[PDB]
């Protein structure tokens, strides 16, 4: 198993870890402003999910400083984990490309 | 925050129909609304989650409805065990917040009282006073008086009542009138009566002992 | 089993302050909320705060004065609420709730009735109550206990240690001068007594005192 | 051609239940669902629940208590409702409806009319109406067809099996002593009859039925 495929992998599995530590604590953060809505868990990991993959529609969204940043992370981390992905089809594709010529 | 509001504050049906609670939210909550029940004296108990969804052991008769700023909890065919305390809560935003609750009261046929007297123990009379005790049970509707009379004259004095809440056994009230007395004056006089008047009876229906 | 435990009742001093208790049981989640609710006689219930014992973070109703404090003990399972500075204001049925994090309660402690009076903790004293000689009977016969001279609220009482419910009526308890004072009653088939036995259970909480008290007749 | 079928009636007892069915032709797909729709005498429409045949998901009114039961026959192109220990508020026209997964009703059936009632089947008797001899006529003639001791509802009555439409009125049935009765009324040009037929059709669907009548002149 090459470099690429491996970075890829763990990029999954921390995406999955800042996902479920990503609904903890966005709503250990909102819970105690008054209107927010990123407050049970199962709407804050779905939240947590459409915020990874950066679709956003959004119907929830962190409305105090700490459940942003919890955001930014959660952002981050899946720009960087769905990169990451992208990054090692193309080491994928080049690597096989020259075994073709 | 969420204002919840129940309309009406009681709600009055009869044996076996069906009856419908209102909860209506100051804005909309998609379904995030939760119904609990709360018998006279007992702690809440959950009832329905996020509008409509069952709980288990729950009986069947129990459902919700509903989805934005109004919701309903609904019984079919109400007994007098759902004679209660209703409220409804919200989850959708923070913080969570109650509704002021709907009373659940049931009109059944018209029952007579029981009506029971009892002298003072003998415990009671050997630390220095006396209780004549009177209960008027399991009478329909709650509307009753209850008068004291010592020796043929009526009584006011050192006269205690209580009423219970609608009981969810067989939809009746009850009441109990306590007539306190040092020794001395409970012992000179010879009978004691309990009157009871209710819809039930043109006349009333009394009850009475004579400390021998 | 019980999952959330609470104390029956707690009596304070105006301005003095008391701390309440929830041991609970059942399982446990690092999603688990504790909850509080008040309600004074006669009211509804009305949210206090909420406290994540996994984390010990605590949020509280802003509409309201803070008279409370949340922390939890995590070996202990158990959750506890400092109320100060108390007042008659102050004097309701508290419950603790638990709520596994997705908006709802799924369950609620008996509760805590708590008192802000001057007054003095006092027993309850528990008089048989048995129809006098002239009584006739019919297919039922009433029997009852009279509860007087304590303080403060509540009091329990069952017949036959709850083996005996149906037929049962407990009513409200009235107060003068600083006691309270009520009567429960219960129905058995007539020809069931007294060859079998009808006793009444008493707790009341706040004095660490339950008595029973047999049912026999008079003379 | 029709695309939904449906029973004329169903006749059931209180407690009982029944199963309505609903075959469907024409173009079907993958995203098709059937409606329910209830309708009482004299009230609106009230939906009741859908379900896909394509995956056999059904879902229901919650507003309403439930008495139905929703299944599919995807060999038989056929939707099942089952109402189940049914009392006199289940009586009512049940339609089926089809909607494409777009949001409205594309195409009703005609509907089943259920009767719940304790009563028994009854076919009805269908009686002649011509003038009397006395009666004098104008262009036009009135001619029609008595239709009493049925049960339950409802009848289909047409004149000359559909041919004749335009001057037909016929009646709301009356209920009396568990039997219904009811007429329908046919003008024709008056130098057009006897000399050219004049039938009423009375078909009742819950005794399976159908019954013709041609109308001549008395005498
Ligand atoms: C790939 C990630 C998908 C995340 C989907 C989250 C759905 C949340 C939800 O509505 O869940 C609703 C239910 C309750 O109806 O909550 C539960 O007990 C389910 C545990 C997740
Ligand atoms: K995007
Ligand atoms: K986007
Ligand atoms: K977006
Ligand atoms: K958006
Ligand atoms: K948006
Ligand atoms: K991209």
């Amino acid at each position: 198993s090459a470099l690429h495929w491996r970075a890829a992998g763990a990029a999954t599995v921390l995406l999955v870890i800042v996902l479920l530590a990503g609904s903890y604590l966005a709503v250990l953060a909102e819970r105690g402003a008054p209107g927010a809505q990123l407050i049970t868990y199962p709407r804050a990991l779905w939240w947590a999910c459409e915020t990874a993959t950066t679709v956003g529609y959004x119907d929830l969204y962190p409305v105090t400083l700490w459940g942003r940043l919890v955001a930014v992370v959660v952002m981050v981390a899946g720009i960087t984990s769905f990169g990451l992905v992208t990054a090692a089809l193309a080491t994928w594709f080049v690597g096989r490309e020259q075994e073709r010529r | 925050d969420i204002l919840l509001t129940q309309s009406p504050a009681i709600l009055s049906v009869s044996p076996g129909e069906r009856v419908s609670f209102s909860c209506r939210a100051s804005q909309s909550i998609g379904t995030d609304i939760h119904w609990y029940q709360q018998r006279t004296n007992g702690s809440p108990r959950l009832l329905i989650k996020y509008a409509s969804e069952s709980i288990s052991g729950i009986p069947s008769r129990f459902s919700g409805s509903g989805s934005g700023t109004d919701f309903t909890l609904s019984i079919n065919s109400v007994e007098s065990e759902d004679i209660a305390n209703y409220y409804c809560q919200q989850s959708n935003r923070w913080p969570f917040t109650f509704g002021s609750g709907t009373k659940l009261e049931i009109k059944r046929a018209d029952a007579a009282p029981t009506v029971s007297i009892f002298p003072p123990s003998s415990e009671q009379l050997t630390s220095g006073g006396a209780s004549v005790v009177c209960f008027l049970n399991n009478f329909y509707p709650k509307d009753i008086n209850v008068k004291w009379k010592i020796d043929g004259s009526e009584r006011q004095n050192g006269v205690l009542n209580s009423w219970t809440d609608q009981d969810s056994k067989d939809s009746t009230y009850s009441m109990s009138s306590t007539l306190t007395l040092t020794k001395d004056e409970y012992e000179r006089h010879n009978s004691y009566t309990c009157e009871a008047t209710h819809k039930t009876s043109t006349s009333p229906i009394v009850k009475s002992f004579n400390r021998n | 089993q019980v999952q959330l435990q609470q104390p029956g009742a707690e009596l304070v001093k105006p301005g003095a302050s008391v701390k309440l208790s929830c041991k609970a049981s059942g399982y446990t989640f690092t999603s688990d909320w504790i909850h509080w609710v008040k309600q004074r006689p006669g009211h509804g219930l009305e949210w206090i705060g909420e406290i994540i014992p996994s984390y010990g973070r605590a949020n509280y109703n802003e509409k309201i004065q803070k008279k409370a404090t949340l922390t939890a003990d995590k070996s202990s399972s158990t959750a506890f609420m400092q109320l100060s500075s108390l007042t008659s204001e102050d004097s309701a049925v508290y419950y603790c709730a638990r709520e596994r994090g997705d908006g709802y309660f799924a369950v609620w402690g008996a509760g805590t009735t708590v008192t802000v009076s001057s007054a003095k903790t006092t027993p309850p004293s528990v008089y048989p109550l048995a129809p006098g000689s002239a009584a006739q009977t019919n297919s039922m016969v009433t029997l009852g206990c009279l509860v007087k001279g304590y303080f403060p609220e509540p009091v329990t009482v069952t017949w036959n240690s709850g083996s005996l419910s149906s037929g049962v009526h407990t009513f409200p308890a009235v107060l003068q001068s600083d006691l309270y004072t009520l009567s429960s009653s219960v129905t058995v088939p007539s020809s069931s007594w007294p060859s079998e036995t009808v006793t009444c259970n008493v707790a009341h909480p706040a004095s660490s005192t339950k008595v029973d008290k047999k049912i026999v007749p008079r003379d």
